[PDB]
């Protein structure tokens, strides 16, 4: 029973296109013309963090917008205090590869993972001397590529093995594994309220996963190409994309589909990083082609430009509280734009 | 098999996830225009802050 | 959604010819990169002809060198592929993949590991 | 006060900078090399006093397209060819017109007919290149043909950025080749080439 | 043939053999006779009642060597006195005999050629020192050096036009009048001799800044991946310390040895080597690295290739200074036309080549012209 049983699932995504359908009467694009756009919106860098030897791949903001880490295939986990420049920590890694890093929300902790695919989590709390490697996940058999805390006790990871896997940290074993991705996983990003996440894969689809379920309720497959980066937006009922077809989407936990494509004629470099500002108004966006481009969530118009990366820009994230956005590139330098 | 239990284990969960509530779309623009509105005037980002409090000068 | 619908296939006696056309939504097909893949019984996958974007790259393995000829229509987003002079070791499962990303000459569709931007297959018995 | 924090982050700042000029000094110095044909098998070896650092995945899906992304930056790929020799083709084509390994130089190393390349009956024995001794003629003109249908490739689209060392089978050739890419890009700084 | 310069020492030295002449006199008989002294132009002994006085023109005049028989004549009245015409002015003197070659004059062509081509290579190498300082892109070891090399440039162009203006100053200054003591006060202080010397090292921390771009380039061409903080300080010493090393000696010699004519009369030959052999040595270093990195180019080519060979070379040569081994009495004219036209526009060849045309600086002023496209 392959070919009919093939024909009943395209019959269902028949039936839930019609479903998605029934909703689509409006547009955001129709319903938010009426807006007054924001306008070129300026960002200057504040300060340029220096001081990673290799490109850097992944960052991630503390909740007091005040420390950052960065992760630099060089084999660096160094953490930045935003406001003086100067480095804090330098973590040495045991694989050169890093592709993933996260910092604990309390700040106690922070993680990195690669092509080891170990992900390693370091004690930031350091009793007795420095940063040590608190505990070590292994079990994933593709490559660590994104990795969220919800908090010091538990973990989100993704790797290329197609699955996503919440990790005991106390344990070092898995909670509960997300097996429904059949692409390789390139970014997560929880919920404000840490009761859900939404992990992007090279399937061109994007799922919605339950913590505590570990059970898939929703997908989403607006994309025409591999998904990298996703963040929710600060509602946390909604979330962007961003895909190497050159075109951010913003898919709704409600409408269960795409509401509004960030899209440009000259754009035909893929979407490496994205990330909402405080108020979730502003889409900021990495690119292929050297630059960042800030989006209108709304208005679906680019409101600014942070061209200031003389290569790739890789991770991009804002500040809990909205205060600046660091950008982090290929170039070995972090850029903070506000 | 394998190729054939896959192929029921995906047919089943996307069975599943079928039936969930859906919301107009509409409704769910106004709501995130509601919050982009409510939230426009704490964003430092949509509107920059003086110098004289920006910790980044 | 991207999805690839092959058609044609089934059972051709040896040194005929067959058309396979595959039904490509989801995407555009004009800036994408396209390419056919097979795999025989009792073996991996394998590639077996690409066309560029607006048909100017056109390459072929040597198996198939002459015999077969792919072309490609952006007005219907469609993809064609005639075989001509079927060999008995011919047969395979036909697949068509896609590039991952568009305006990149790259191709990693070779993989066994169900490649996500590949249709389900005709079987091509010959 | 303030001070006394900000003179002893300044301190931790310095300590920290004295540190990563050292490891830049290592990292320097090491060539990295990704080797294809934990999730990752590290070599290291060492001719003439500088480090080579070879990476060899292990535990890894056969979609490679994102993770060899993190290699753009290595001093040299090694292809490694064991019909095979058409999916190995097909591999290095794929490498060489990849958009972020275009600046990343190759190394070819051959191995191990007639009816999968069509166009071997009418390749010929190149002169610009000489046998090794006690190699029989066929034998020298089916290993050249491997060679130069890889280089077909390898001089499609390869504008001088990047080039491609083939070989037949060494660890003084990957050096030897190394030396090479390095003296070319140095050479592409000063607009010498 | 003769400058100002050398007029002025060569009267110094008719100054002191007039004033030893005088002492050296006997004292005359008969009193009733003029009082010997020197007019700044030539020597007066004692002047014979009712008769003229009668002596060789000057050796020091730029002309004497047209007419040297010529002679200077000045009358002494029956009193015992020069013919003064009256009590406040000078006396009386028959001096038409000889009235009447710099090099400042007959070299004018070749003067504004080298000052326009030093200009010109300031202007370019200013304007690269501040591209490659802005952008913040390019900031790296070689650029490092590029902009050492520059400065080193600068200081070089900058010594030739302070020297070109205290001349064209002291000269003007000079300007139909001889007593030139204000000449003696600057010729005879310390500062001239120390702005000499900071000319002379000027000009080889240039040659040395040269040499550092040439085994900075051999370094990164035929060894391996050195320890870059550490070769940088090491570069930035040979650059601007070593040249200390040879030019300090060569002032401190001159100033023991010689002490005369600030510095400008070699008169020994071996005090001009022991500053000229560093010079040659980095020239022949130089040559030695153009040739290998030639070659190297050779062996990338051969792995058509006359235009790439040729354009490569064209670059390279004002990099390393390379006309220096062609450059290093009779006929010395077109050698010294070709040798100071080359080196006035050096600076501004190694410029342009290396920041106005250099692809990564040429990327880095679009990448900025796009940041202005989205302002
Ligand atoms: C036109 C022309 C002229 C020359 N040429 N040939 C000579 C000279 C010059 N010469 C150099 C500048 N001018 C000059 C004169 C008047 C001018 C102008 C422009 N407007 N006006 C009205 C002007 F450009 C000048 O005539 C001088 C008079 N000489 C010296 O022995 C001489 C005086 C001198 C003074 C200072 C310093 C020490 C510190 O304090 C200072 C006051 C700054 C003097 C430093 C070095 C000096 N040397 C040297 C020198 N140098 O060059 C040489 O070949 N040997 C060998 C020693 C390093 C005879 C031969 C060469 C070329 C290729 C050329 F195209
Ligand atoms: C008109 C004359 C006096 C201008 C002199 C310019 C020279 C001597 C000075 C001015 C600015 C200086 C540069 C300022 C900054 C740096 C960074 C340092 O890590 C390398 C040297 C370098 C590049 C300096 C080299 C010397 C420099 C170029
Ligand atoms: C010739 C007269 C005007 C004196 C000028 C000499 C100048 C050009 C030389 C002498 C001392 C040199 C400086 C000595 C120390 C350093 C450290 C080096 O890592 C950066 C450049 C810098 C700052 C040098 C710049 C060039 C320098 C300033
Ligand atoms: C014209 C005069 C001022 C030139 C002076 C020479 C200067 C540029 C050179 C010569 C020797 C050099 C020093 C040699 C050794 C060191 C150790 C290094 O870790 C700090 C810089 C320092 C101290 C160098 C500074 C630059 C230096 C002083
Ligand atoms: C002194 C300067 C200004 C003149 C140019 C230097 C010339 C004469 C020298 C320097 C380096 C030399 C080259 C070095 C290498 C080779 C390899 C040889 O098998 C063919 C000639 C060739 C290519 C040489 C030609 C002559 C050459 C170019
Ligand atoms: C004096 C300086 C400024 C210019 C020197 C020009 C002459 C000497 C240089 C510049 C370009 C050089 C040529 C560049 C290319 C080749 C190819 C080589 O295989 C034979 C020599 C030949 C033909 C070189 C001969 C020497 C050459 C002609
Ligand atoms: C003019 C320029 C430097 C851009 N290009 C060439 C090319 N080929 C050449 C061949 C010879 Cl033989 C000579 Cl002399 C000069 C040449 N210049």
């Amino acid at each position: 029973e392959l070919d009919q049983l093939r024909q009943e699932a395209e019959q269902l995504k028949n039936q839930i296109r019609d479903a998605r359908k029934a909703c689509a009467d409006a547009t955001l694009s129709q319903i938010t013309n009426n807006i007054d756009p924001v306008g070129r919106i300026q960002m200057r860098t504040r300060r340029t963090l220096r001081g990673h030897l290799a490109k850097i791949y992944a960052m991630h903001w503390g909740t007091d917008s005040r420390l950052l880490v960065s992760a630099s295939q060089d084999g660096k986990l160094i953490i930045w205090d935003s406001y003086t420049t100067n480095k804090v920590h330098a973590i040495p890694l045991r694989s050169s590869w890093v592709m993933t890093c996260a910092y604990a929300p309390s700040g106690n902790y922070v993680a990195c993972g690669g092509l080891d695919n170990i992900c390693s989590i370091y004690n930031l709390k350091t009793r007795e001397g420095n940063v040590r490697v608190s505990r070590e996940l292994a079990g994933h058999t593709g490559y660590l590529s994104c990795c969220r805390f919800l908090d010091d006790n538990q973990i989100v990871t993704s790797s290329g093995d197609t699955t996503c896997a919440l990790w005991d940290i106390e344990t070092g074993q898995q909670t509960t594994t997300f097996t429904g991705h059949t692409g390789d996983v390139m970014s997560l990003s929880l919920a404000p309220d840490t009761r859900l996440f939404v992990s992007g894969a090279c399937d061109a689809s994007a799922k919605l996963w339950d913590v505590r379920e570990g059970m898939c309720r929703q997908t989403f497959t607006g994309h025409e190409s591999d998904i990298n980066a996703i963040c929710f937006f600060p509602n946390g009922n909604a979330f962007a994309t961003g895909s190497d077809d050159a075109t951010c989407r913003l898919f709704d936990l409600r409408a269960d589909q795409e509401l509004m494509t960030y899209s440009h004629d000259n754009i035909i470099c893929g979407i490496t990083s994205v990330s909402f500002s405080k108020s979730g108004r502003l889409l900021l966006a990495g690119y292929d082609d050297f630059n960042c481009n800030v989006w209108d969530a709304l208005k679906a118009d680019r409101a600014g430009v942070l061209a200031g990366h003389d290569n790739r820009v890789s991770c991009l994230g804002v500040t809990d509280d909205g205060m600046a956005v660091a950008t982090g590139s290929w170039d070995s330098f972090l850029k903070i734009w506000n | 098999t394998a190729s054939i239990a896959q192929a029921r284990k995906l047919v089943e969960q996307l069975k599943m996830e079928a039936n969930i509530d859906r919301i107009k779309v509409s409704k769910a623009a106004a709501d995130l225009m509601a919050y982009c509105e409510a939230h426009a005037k704490e964003d430092p980002l949509l509107t920059p802050v003086p110098a004289s409090e920006n910790p980044f000068r | 959604q991207v999805q690839l619908q092959e058609s044609g296939g089934g059972l051709v006696q040896p040194g005929g010819s067959l058309r396979l056309s595959c039904a490509a939504s989801g995407f555009t097909f004009s800036n994408y990169k396209m390419n056919w893949v097979r795999q025989a019984p009792g073996k991996g996958l394998e590639w077996v002809s690409d066309i560029s974007q607006s048909g100017a790259s056109i390459s072929y393995t040597g198996s198939v060198k002459g015999r077969f000829t792919i072309s490609r229509d952006n007005a219907k987003n469609t993809l064609y592929l005639q075989m001509n002079s079927l060999k008995p070791e011919d047969t395979a499962v036909y697949y068509c993949a896609r590039c991952p990303a568009p305006f990149t000459r790259d191709c990693f569709d070779v993989t066994s590991t169900t490649y996500a931007y590949r249709g389900q297959g005709t079987q091509v018995t010959v | 006060d303030q001070r006394n924090e900000e003179k002893a982050q300044r301190e931790a700042n310095k300590k920290i900078e004295k540190q990563l000029q050292k490891d830049k000094q290592v990292y320097r110095a090491t060539h990295r090399l990704l080797l294809l044909g934990s999730g990752i098998f590290e070599t290291k070896f060492q001719v003439d006093k500088v480090n080579f650092h070879m990476f060899d995945v292990g535990a890894q899906r056969d979609e490679r397209r994102k993770w060899i992304q993190c290699f753009n930056d290595v001093t040299a790929i090694i292809f490694v060819v064991d019909n095979r020799l058409q999916a190995a083709l097909k591999l290095f084509d794929s490498i060489w017109n990849n958009k972020w390994l275009r600046d990343t130089s190759v190394i070819l190393f051959l191995n191990k007919i007639e009816d999968y390349f069509p166009e071997f009956a009418r390749y010929t024995t190149p002169e610009d290149a000489t046998p090794e001794p006690g190699e029989d003629p066929r034998v020298t003109r089916a290993k050249y043909f491997i060679r130069d249908e890889f280089l077909r490739i390898s001089t499609a689209s390869g504008d001088g950025r990047h080039y491609c060392y083939p070989h037949f089978t060494n660890i003084r050739r990957v050096f030897n080749d190394c030396r090479d890419i390095i003296q070319r890009m140095h050479l592409r700084q000063y607009e010498l080439l | 043939t003769v400058s100002l310069w050398e007029t002025v020492q060569k009267w110094r030295e008719y100054r002191r053999q007039c004033q030893r002449s005088l002492t050296e006199d006997p004292p005359p008989a008969t009193d009733l006779f003029c009082n010997r002294t020197f007019d700044e132009y030539a020597c007066w002994p004692d002047g014979e009642p009712g008769s003229f006085v009668n002596v060789s023109c000057p050796w020091y005049l730029p002309w004497a060597s047209s007419v040297p028989q010529g002679h200077v004549y000045r009358f002494c009245t029956a009193e015992g006195l020069w013919l003064q015409k009256d009590n406040s002015s000078l006396p009386w003197r028959d001096l038409s005999e000889c009235e009447e070659s710099s090099p400042e004059e007959q070299l004018l062509f070749l003067y504004i050629i080298y000052t326009v081509g030093y200009a010109l290579s300031f202007s370019a190498l200013v304007i690269a020192s501040a591209i490659l300082l802005g952008f913040r892109h390019l900031h790296c070891t070689r650029n490092y050096i590029h902009l050492n090399l520059f400065a080193s440039f600068i200081l070089r162009a900058l010594s030739v036009f302070i020297k070109d203006a205290a001349l064209k100053w002291m000269y003007s200054t000079a300007a139909q009048q001889h007593q030139w003591d204000g000449l003696l006060s600057y010729q005879d202080s310390l500062s001239c001799r120390l702005v000499f010397l900071l000319m002379q090292y000027c000009v080889a921390a240039n040659y040395y800044w040269l040499l550092v771009e040439g085994v900075y380039l051999y370094t990164l061409l035929a060894f391996s991946v050195l320890s870059e903080q550490w070769i940088f300080r090491l570069y930035v010493s040979i650059g601007w310390g070593v040249p200390l090393l040879f030019v300090v000696p060569w002032g401190i010699v001159k100033y023991l040895y010689e002490d005369e004519g600030c510095w400008t009369r070699n008169s020994n030959m071996n005090y001009w080597l022991i500053i000229r052999l560093p010079i040659l040595f980095a020239i022949g270093v130089n040559f030695l690295i153009f040739v290998r990195v030639i070659c190297i180019v050779v062996s990338k080519l051969k792995a058509d290739i006359k235009c790439r060979l040729a354009k490569s070379t064209l670059t390279l040569i004002p990099l390393l200074g390379t006309h220096e081994v062609i450059f290093a009495g009779t006929l010395r004219f077109i050698k010294l036309f070709t040798e100071l036209s080359f080196t006035s526009f050096q600076g501004l060849m190694v410029a342009i080549l290396y920041c106005f045309v250099n692809n990564e600086v040429q990327l880095e002023f679009r990448k900025s012209w796009e940041r202005w496209r989205l302002e």
